């Protein structure tokens, strides 16, 4: 179950490997938009946080 | 080019490709009439020699 949008949920995600084709292979989650990296470099960066 | 994909990256270059080309403009004009100013004075010291 997830929050509802006042009650919104923050995790963090560290210390771990992040992979975003094995996701878009399982998605159903039909939808994407970024903001300052591009879709086809995600999975060849490194992040701080 | 470590975040950004060809076809919208390189607006962000243009950006910084005209910024550099400017600066370097403004120091070979800067030079250019400085070296007239020196040359004013070489062609001075030449005559006093």
């Amino acid at each position: 179950r997830f929050a509802s949008v006042y009650a919104w949920n923050r995790k963090r995600i560290s210390n771990c490997v992040a992979d975003y084709s094995v996701l878009y292979n399982l998605a159903p989650f039909f939808t994407f938009k970024c903001y300052g990296v591009s879709p086809t470099k995600l999975n060849d960066l490194c992040f701080t946080n | 080019f470590s975040r950004l994909d060809k076809v919208e990256a390189e607006v962000q270059i243009d950006r910084l490709i005209t910024g550099r080309l400017q600066s370097l403009q403004t120091y070979v004009t800067q030079q250019l009439i400085r070296a007239a100013e020196i040359r004013a004075s070489a062609n001075l010291a030449a005559t006093k020699m």
